[PDB]
């Protein structure tokens, strides 16, 4: 489902970015 | 040779990673469908699948700042960071769009060039651009569409297609 696949995304994106 | 979505983000990351040239992010549109109750038609809408982003006024940063801040609930945002961002929830109607034109005719439509994305006729194209893009690239697939991104001027080579070819599915 797209609104999961957003959340994961979403997740990686935010924690990805903190460094 | 037959991938699953167990390994989507890898083979995005890998995509761009092992790149020569300076691609900015990949996004791949997953197909999903949508039926139409009124004339009975099973329609093939693309929508976020996953994505991978590389990277390189006030009222717009702080409202950006606020926004990223609130999605951590639940220090500058750049233009393709927030093009990435509000990237995911837009989706396209199967021949409609960049995405949609790619998918119904399994096309390559490569647009290098701040001209050939404004004269494209996709919105999409428009919007990056706007964002600072100058080269975007949608590959079908058998499952979706491949985009790539950059800031930067870029031509087709057959090794990022070797690559591309080497990391997803197709008939």
């Amino acid at each position: 489902s797209v609104p999961q696949a957003r959340k994961a995304s979403l997740a990686r994106f935010l924690e990805k970015r903190k460094e | 040779p037959q991938f699953n979505e167990d390994t989507l983000q890898q083979r995005l990351q890998a995509l761009i990673e092992s790149a020569g040239e300076n691609w900015t992010y990949a996004i791949f549109w997953q197909i999903s469908h949508d039926f139409d109750s009124s004339t009975g038609d099973n329609t093939v809408i693309l929508g976020w699948g996953d994505g991978y982003y590389k990277g390189e006024n006030t009222a717009e940063q702080e409202h950006r700042k606020r926004v990223i801040r609130e999605l951590n609930s639940l220090e500058e945002v750049t233009d393709t960071e927030w093009f990435f961002l509000v990237s995911m929830t837009q989706s396209f109607v199967n021949g409609v769009g960049l995405p949609g034109e790619s998918f119904l005719n399994s096309r390559v439509i490569w647009l290098s060039g701040s001209g050939a994305l404004t004269g494209s006729g996709c919105e999409r194209a428009g919007q990056g651009q706007i964002y600072g893009l100058k080269t975007m690239v949608c590959i079908a697939t058998q499952n979706g569409v491949v985009e790539l991104g950059s800031s930067e001027v870029i031509s087709q080579s057959s090794d990022l297609m070797h690559k591309v070819n080497n990391l997803f599915n197709f008939n």
